[PDB]
Protein backbone atom coordinates (compact mmCIF):
# COMPACT_ATOMS: atom_id res chain seq x y z
CA UNK A 1 0.00 0.00 0.00
CA UNK A 2 1.20 3.35 -0.73
CA UNK A 3 1.83 6.35 1.73
CA UNK A 4 1.36 10.05 0.89
CA UNK A 5 4.01 12.27 2.35
CA UNK A 6 5.19 15.64 3.04
CA UNK A 7 9.03 15.67 4.53
CA UNK A 8 9.85 18.75 5.94
CA UNK A 9 12.97 20.99 7.45
CA UNK A 10 12.96 24.62 7.99
CA UNK A 11 11.39 26.20 4.71
CA UNK A 12 11.87 23.08 2.43
CA UNK A 13 8.69 20.26 1.77
CA UNK A 14 9.11 17.26 -0.29
CA UNK A 15 6.17 15.96 -1.79
CA UNK A 16 6.69 12.09 -2.19
CA UNK A 17 4.91 8.81 -1.50
CA UNK A 18 6.36 5.24 -0.19
CA UNK A 19 5.07 1.83 0.61
CA UNK A 20 4.11 0.88 4.22
CA UNK A 21 6.55 -1.94 4.02
CA UNK A 22 9.76 0.64 3.22
CA UNK A 23 12.07 1.10 6.08
CA UNK A 24 12.83 4.76 7.24
CA UNK A 25 16.53 4.05 6.39
CA UNK A 26 15.16 3.92 2.27
CA UNK A 27 13.38 7.06 3.09
CA UNK A 28 16.45 8.67 3.98
CA UNK A 29 17.94 7.17 0.45
CA UNK A 30 15.24 8.93 -1.25
CA UNK A 31 15.70 12.05 0.26
CA UNK A 32 19.76 11.94 -0.21
CA UNK A 33 18.34 11.48 -4.54
CA UNK A 34 16.74 15.08 -3.93
CA UNK A 35 18.56 16.91 -1.58
CA UNK A 36 22.32 15.14 -1.73
CA UNK A 37 23.22 14.31 1.83
CA UNK A 38 23.29 10.57 2.90
CA UNK A 39 21.47 9.10 4.99
CA UNK A 40 23.94 9.48 8.69
CA UNK A 41 23.81 12.92 8.06
CA UNK A 42 19.38 13.30 8.28
CA UNK A 43 17.36 12.15 11.28
CA UNK A 44 13.92 11.92 10.41
CA UNK A 45 10.81 12.39 13.30
CA UNK A 46 7.49 11.86 13.50
CA UNK A 47 6.38 14.95 15.61
CA UNK A 48 8.95 14.93 18.14
CA UNK A 49 9.93 11.06 17.80
CA UNK A 50 13.12 10.10 16.45
CA UNK A 51 12.29 7.34 13.92
CA UNK A 52 14.44 4.18 13.67
CA UNK A 53 16.25 3.44 10.42
CA UNK A 54 14.81 -0.47 10.90
CA UNK A 55 11.28 0.47 11.56
CA UNK A 56 9.38 0.44 8.76
CA UNK A 57 6.68 3.57 8.01
CA UNK A 58 3.70 1.61 8.52
CA UNK A 59 4.96 0.58 12.09
CA UNK A 60 5.62 4.01 12.88
CA UNK A 61 2.26 4.70 11.82
CA UNK A 62 2.10 6.28 8.46
CA UNK A 63 -0.44 3.94 7.08
CA UNK A 64 -2.43 4.05 4.01
CA UNK A 65 -5.70 5.81 5.00
CA UNK A 66 -4.28 8.38 7.46
CA UNK A 67 -1.53 9.24 4.80
CA UNK A 68 -3.72 10.16 2.07
CA UNK A 69 -2.98 11.95 -1.31
CA UNK A 70 -5.18 14.86 -0.63
CA UNK A 71 -4.07 15.26 2.95
CA UNK A 72 -0.48 14.02 3.46
CA UNK A 73 1.51 12.94 6.36
CA UNK A 74 4.38 14.88 7.55
CA UNK A 75 7.90 13.30 8.67
CA UNK A 76 10.07 16.02 10.18
CA UNK A 77 14.17 16.19 8.99
CA UNK A 78 17.04 17.52 10.75
CA UNK A 79 20.93 17.68 8.90
CA UNK A 80 24.31 17.21 10.94
CA UNK A 81 26.22 20.59 10.17
CA UNK A 82 30.13 19.59 11.07
CA UNK A 83 30.22 16.73 14.08
CA UNK A 84 26.16 17.58 16.00
CA UNK A 85 22.78 17.51 14.85
CA UNK A 86 20.97 21.25 14.56
CA UNK A 87 17.33 20.80 16.66
CA UNK A 88 14.25 19.60 14.40
CA UNK A 89 12.63 22.94 13.15
CA UNK A 90 9.81 23.45 10.73
CA UNK A 91 8.78 26.52 9.47
CA UNK A 92 4.94 27.00 9.44
CA UNK A 93 3.16 27.84 6.58
CA UNK A 94 1.56 31.46 5.91
CA UNK A 95 -2.04 32.42 7.84
CA UNK A 96 -5.07 32.90 5.70
CA UNK A 97 -6.49 36.46 5.89
CA UNK A 98 -9.83 36.94 7.36
CA UNK A 99 -13.28 35.78 5.79
CA UNK A 100 -14.59 38.81 3.46
CA UNK A 101 -18.00 39.82 4.74
CA UNK A 102 -19.58 38.24 1.94
CA UNK A 103 -17.97 35.00 3.08
CA UNK A 104 -19.37 34.73 6.29
CA UNK B 1 13.13 10.59 -11.08
CA UNK B 2 13.16 13.90 -11.71
CA UNK B 3 11.75 16.46 -9.81
CA UNK B 4 11.45 20.29 -9.91
CA UNK B 5 11.07 23.29 -7.29
CA UNK B 6 8.03 25.75 -6.40
CA UNK B 7 8.83 28.53 -4.70
CA UNK B 8 6.01 30.66 -2.79
CA UNK B 9 6.12 34.19 -2.49
CA UNK B 10 6.72 34.13 1.36
CA UNK B 11 9.88 31.48 0.63
CA UNK B 12 8.69 28.00 0.90
CA UNK B 13 10.24 25.86 -1.75
CA UNK B 14 7.75 23.01 -2.61
CA UNK B 15 10.33 20.19 -4.40
CA UNK B 16 7.30 17.95 -6.26
CA UNK B 17 7.37 15.20 -9.39
CA UNK B 18 8.14 16.98 -12.64
CA UNK B 19 5.11 15.07 -14.25
CA UNK B 20 3.01 16.29 -11.48
CA UNK B 21 4.01 19.91 -11.34
CA UNK B 22 3.17 19.76 -15.52
CA UNK B 23 -0.55 19.14 -14.49
CA UNK B 24 -0.31 23.01 -15.31
CA UNK B 25 0.18 24.38 -18.71
CA UNK B 26 0.90 27.42 -16.73
CA UNK B 27 3.86 25.62 -14.83
CA UNK B 28 5.40 23.83 -18.04
CA UNK B 29 5.95 27.38 -20.01
CA UNK B 30 7.40 28.51 -16.74
CA UNK B 31 9.70 25.71 -17.31
CA UNK B 32 10.55 25.43 -20.94
CA UNK B 33 13.92 23.34 -13.09
CA UNK B 34 12.77 26.28 -10.27
CA UNK B 35 10.18 28.57 -10.38
CA UNK B 36 9.24 31.80 -8.34
CA UNK B 37 5.26 32.61 -7.93
CA UNK B 38 5.52 36.12 -6.67
CA UNK B 39 1.69 36.03 -5.67
CA UNK B 40 0.95 32.73 -4.04
CA UNK B 41 1.84 32.51 -0.83
CA UNK B 42 2.38 29.05 1.08
CA UNK B 43 -0.81 28.27 2.60
CA UNK B 44 -1.86 28.32 -0.82
CA UNK B 45 0.75 26.93 -2.98
CA UNK B 46 1.17 23.61 -0.22
CA UNK B 47 -2.50 22.70 -1.63
CA UNK B 48 -1.70 23.08 -5.05
CA UNK B 49 0.83 20.40 -4.57
CA UNK B 50 -1.28 18.77 -2.76
CA UNK B 51 -4.25 18.75 -5.45
CA UNK B 52 -1.56 17.13 -7.67
CA UNK B 53 -1.17 14.23 -5.79
CA UNK B 54 -4.88 13.80 -6.13
CA UNK B 55 -5.17 14.24 -9.32
CA UNK B 56 -2.44 11.89 -10.69
CA UNK B 57 -3.49 8.88 -8.74
CA UNK B 58 -7.61 9.01 -9.04
CA UNK B 59 -7.64 9.92 -12.38
CA UNK B 60 -8.32 6.71 -14.44
CA UNK B 61 -9.17 4.68 -11.29
CA UNK B 62 -12.76 2.60 -10.47
CA UNK B 63 -11.83 2.59 -6.88
CA UNK B 64 -13.68 5.28 -4.66
CA UNK B 65 -13.06 9.00 -5.25
CA UNK B 66 -13.00 11.01 -2.16
CA UNK B 67 -13.98 14.78 -2.35
CA UNK B 68 -11.10 17.36 -2.23
CA UNK B 69 -11.02 19.13 0.80
CA UNK B 70 -10.88 23.36 0.87
CA UNK B 71 -11.32 25.13 4.04
CA UNK B 72 -13.27 28.65 3.53
CA UNK B 73 -10.81 30.75 4.56
CA UNK B 74 -7.97 29.78 1.71
CA UNK B 75 -10.90 28.96 -0.83
CA UNK B 76 -10.78 32.61 -2.92
CA UNK B 77 -6.90 32.56 -2.78
CA UNK B 78 -6.67 28.91 -4.22
CA UNK B 79 -9.26 30.21 -6.70
CA UNK B 80 -7.37 32.95 -8.25
CA UNK B 81 -4.56 30.59 -8.15
CA UNK B 82 -6.15 27.67 -9.90
CA UNK B 83 -7.21 30.31 -12.71
CA UNK B 84 -3.72 31.41 -13.58
CA UNK B 85 -2.15 28.29 -13.32
CA UNK B 86 -5.53 26.67 -15.03
CA UNK B 87 -5.58 23.59 -13.57
CA UNK C 1 -31.11 14.47 -30.60
CA UNK C 2 -30.39 12.86 -26.86
CA UNK C 3 -33.77 10.91 -26.27
CA UNK C 4 -34.91 8.11 -24.67
CA UNK C 5 -35.90 5.25 -27.40
CA UNK C 6 -39.39 4.18 -26.92
CA UNK C 7 -38.63 0.27 -26.91
CA UNK C 8 -40.67 -0.84 -24.27
CA UNK C 9 -38.74 -3.95 -23.00
CA UNK C 10 -38.26 -4.13 -19.45
CA UNK C 11 -34.72 -3.44 -17.60
CA UNK C 12 -34.39 -3.64 -14.13
CA UNK C 13 -31.21 -1.52 -12.76
CA UNK C 14 -29.48 -0.76 -9.18
CA UNK C 15 -28.73 3.08 -8.99
CA UNK C 16 -26.05 3.05 -6.61
CA UNK C 17 -24.69 6.28 -4.98
CA UNK C 18 -21.11 6.06 -4.19
CA UNK C 19 -20.67 9.66 -4.00
CA UNK C 20 -20.62 11.94 -0.84
CA UNK C 21 -23.48 14.24 -2.34
CA UNK C 22 -26.90 13.76 -2.74
CA UNK C 23 -28.10 12.57 -6.23
CA UNK C 24 -30.92 13.60 -8.36
CA UNK C 25 -31.47 11.13 -10.95
CA UNK C 26 -32.28 12.89 -14.56
CA UNK C 27 -34.50 10.66 -17.11
CA UNK C 28 -34.66 12.46 -20.56
CA UNK C 29 -37.88 11.21 -22.23
CA UNK C 30 -39.26 10.99 -25.74
CA UNK C 31 -39.51 14.93 -26.47
CA UNK C 32 -35.30 15.01 -24.89
CA UNK C 33 -37.02 16.81 -21.77
CA UNK C 34 -35.01 16.33 -18.33
CA UNK C 35 -37.47 14.77 -16.22
CA UNK C 36 -35.99 14.75 -12.38
CA UNK C 37 -36.79 11.55 -10.38
CA UNK C 38 -36.48 11.01 -6.48
CA UNK C 39 -32.82 12.01 -4.77
CA UNK C 40 -30.54 9.47 -3.36
CA UNK C 41 -28.59 10.38 -0.09
CA UNK C 42 -25.19 9.27 0.08
CA UNK C 43 -23.66 5.81 0.03
CA UNK C 44 -27.23 4.65 -0.92
CA UNK C 45 -29.13 2.32 -3.75
CA UNK C 46 -32.08 2.24 -5.42
CA UNK C 47 -33.50 -0.82 -7.45
CA UNK C 48 -35.55 0.51 -10.03
CA UNK C 49 -37.66 -0.01 -13.00
CA UNK C 50 -36.59 1.37 -16.55
CA UNK C 51 -36.37 0.04 -20.37
CA UNK C 52 -33.60 -0.73 -22.89
CA UNK C 53 -32.64 1.99 -25.04
CA UNK C 54 -33.78 4.78 -22.21
CA UNK C 55 -31.40 7.44 -21.06
CA UNK C 56 -30.15 8.44 -17.46
CA UNK C 57 -27.95 11.48 -16.03
CA UNK C 58 -26.71 12.16 -12.32
CA UNK C 59 -26.28 15.77 -10.74
CA UNK C 60 -25.85 16.97 -7.62
CA UNK C 61 -29.61 17.64 -6.01
CA UNK C 62 -28.57 20.47 -4.31
CA UNK C 63 -26.32 22.96 -6.75
CA UNK C 64 -26.57 20.77 -9.98
CA UNK C 65 -22.98 19.89 -10.34
CA UNK C 66 -21.73 16.95 -12.70
CA UNK C 67 -21.59 13.56 -11.81
CA UNK C 68 -20.50 10.17 -13.33
CA UNK C 69 -22.05 6.85 -13.69
CA UNK C 70 -19.99 3.94 -14.66
CA UNK C 71 -17.39 6.30 -15.69
CA UNK C 72 -19.02 8.34 -18.02
CA UNK C 73 -21.73 11.42 -18.42
CA UNK C 74 -24.61 8.96 -19.80
CA UNK C 75 -26.07 5.56 -18.38
CA UNK C 76 -28.20 3.30 -20.88
CA UNK C 77 -29.78 0.32 -19.65
CA UNK C 78 -29.45 -2.54 -21.55
CA UNK C 79 -30.51 -6.26 -21.83
CA UNK C 80 -30.83 -8.13 -18.24
CA UNK C 81 -28.58 -11.35 -18.30
CA UNK C 82 -29.55 -14.49 -16.21
CA UNK C 83 -32.57 -12.27 -14.55
CA UNK C 84 -29.80 -10.21 -13.23
CA UNK C 85 -29.98 -6.13 -12.65
CA UNK C 86 -27.52 -3.53 -14.38
CA UNK C 87 -25.34 -1.82 -11.64
CA UNK C 88 -25.35 2.00 -12.30
CA UNK C 89 -22.03 3.31 -9.93
CA UNK C 90 -22.73 6.84 -9.67
CA UNK C 91 -19.29 8.71 -8.29
CA UNK C 92 -17.80 12.11 -7.79
CA UNK C 93 -15.56 12.92 -11.22
CA UNK C 94 -11.99 14.44 -10.64
CA UNK C 95 -12.92 17.78 -10.99
CA UNK C 96 -10.26 20.48 -12.28
CA UNK C 97 -8.74 22.80 -8.73
CA UNK C 98 -10.86 25.58 -10.63
CA UNK C 99 -14.17 23.91 -10.79
CA UNK C 100 -14.11 22.52 -7.23
CA UNK C 101 -12.55 26.29 -5.96
CA UNK C 102 -15.64 27.52 -7.74
CA UNK C 103 -17.94 24.96 -6.21
CA UNK C 104 -16.65 25.46 -2.47
CA UNK C 105 -16.83 29.57 -3.27
CA UNK C 106 -20.73 28.87 -4.24
CA UNK C 107 -21.54 27.63 -1.41
CA UNK C 108 -20.48 30.23 0.91
CA UNK C 109 -21.52 33.76 -0.92
CA UNK C 110 -25.04 34.25 -2.17
CA UNK C 111 -25.68 34.72 -5.97
CA UNK C 112 -26.23 38.73 -5.12
CA UNK C 113 -22.75 39.25 -3.76
CA UNK C 114 -20.52 37.42 -6.25
CA UNK C 115 -19.73 40.99 -7.35
CA UNK C 116 -18.35 42.61 -4.16
CA UNK C 117 -15.70 39.91 -4.24
CA UNK C 118 -12.22 41.26 -5.27
CA UNK C 119 -11.50 38.78 -8.31
CA UNK C 120 -10.95 39.71 -12.03
CA UNK C 121 -14.21 40.28 -13.97
CA UNK C 122 -14.04 36.74 -16.04
CA UNK C 123 -14.21 34.65 -12.13
CA UNK C 124 -17.56 36.90 -11.78
CA UNK C 125 -18.99 35.22 -14.56
CA UNK C 126 -17.62 31.88 -14.01
CA UNK C 127 -19.63 32.18 -10.63
CA UNK C 128 -22.58 33.04 -12.10
CA UNK C 129 -22.92 30.48 -15.18
CA UNK C 130 -23.53 27.80 -12.56
CA UNK C 131 -23.69 23.63 -13.40
CA UNK C 132 -26.90 23.49 -14.99
CA UNK C 133 -28.62 20.26 -17.10
CA UNK C 134 -29.90 22.37 -20.48
CA UNK C 135 -26.32 23.56 -21.07
CA UNK C 136 -24.71 20.15 -20.72
CA UNK C 137 -27.79 18.73 -22.75
CA UNK C 138 -26.47 21.17 -25.61
CA UNK C 139 -22.74 20.71 -24.90
CA UNK C 140 -23.44 17.00 -25.73
CA UNK C 141 -24.70 17.34 -29.53
C1 LIG D 1 -37.54 5.28 -6.29
C2 LIG D 1 -36.51 6.02 -7.16
N1 LIG D 1 -35.47 6.65 -6.56
C3 LIG D 1 -34.63 7.28 -7.38
S1 LIG D 1 -35.18 7.06 -8.92
C4 LIG D 1 -36.56 6.14 -8.51
C5 LIG D 1 -37.49 5.62 -9.36
C6 LIG D 1 -38.86 5.61 -9.06
C7 LIG D 1 -39.81 5.07 -9.95
C8 LIG D 1 -39.45 4.52 -11.17
C9 LIG D 1 -40.46 3.97 -12.05
N2 LIG D 1 -39.96 3.78 -13.44
C10 LIG D 1 -40.07 4.71 -14.40
O1 LIG D 1 -40.62 5.79 -14.21
C11 LIG D 1 -39.46 4.42 -15.65
C12 LIG D 1 -38.05 5.06 -15.68
C13 LIG D 1 -37.83 5.54 -17.10
O2 LIG D 1 -37.36 4.45 -17.93
C14 LIG D 1 -39.22 6.00 -17.52
N3 LIG D 1 -40.16 5.06 -16.83
C15 LIG D 1 -41.45 4.75 -17.12
O3 LIG D 1 -42.07 3.90 -16.49
C16 LIG D 1 -42.14 5.48 -18.31
N4 LIG D 1 -42.70 4.44 -19.18
C17 LIG D 1 -42.41 3.86 -20.35
O4 LIG D 1 -41.46 4.24 -21.04
C18 LIG D 1 -43.36 2.78 -20.87
C19 LIG D 1 -43.68 2.99 -22.35
O5 LIG D 1 -42.85 1.85 -22.69
C20 LIG D 1 -42.60 1.57 -21.29
C21 LIG D 1 -43.20 6.55 -17.95
C22 LIG D 1 -42.58 7.60 -17.01
C23 LIG D 1 -43.60 7.24 -19.26
C24 LIG D 1 -44.43 5.94 -17.27
C25 LIG D 1 -38.08 4.54 -11.48
C26 LIG D 1 -37.13 5.08 -10.59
Amino acid sequence: MDVFLMIRRHKTTIFTDAKESSTVFELKRIVEGILKRPPDEQRLYKDDQLLDDGKTLGECGFTSQTARPQAPATVGLAFRADDTFEALCIEPFSSPPELPDVMK
Amino acid sequence: MMYVKLISSDGHEFIVKREHALTSGTIKAMLSNEVNFREIPSHVLSKVCMYFTYKVRYTNSSTEIPEFPIAPEIALELLMAANFLDC
Amino acid sequence: VLRSVNSREPSQVIFCNRSPRVVLPVWLNFDGEPQPYPTLPPGTGRRIHSYRGHLWLFRDAGTHDGLLVNQTELFVPSLNVDGQPIFANITLPVYTLKERCLQVVRSLVKPENYRRLDIVRSLYEDLEDHPNVQKDLERLT
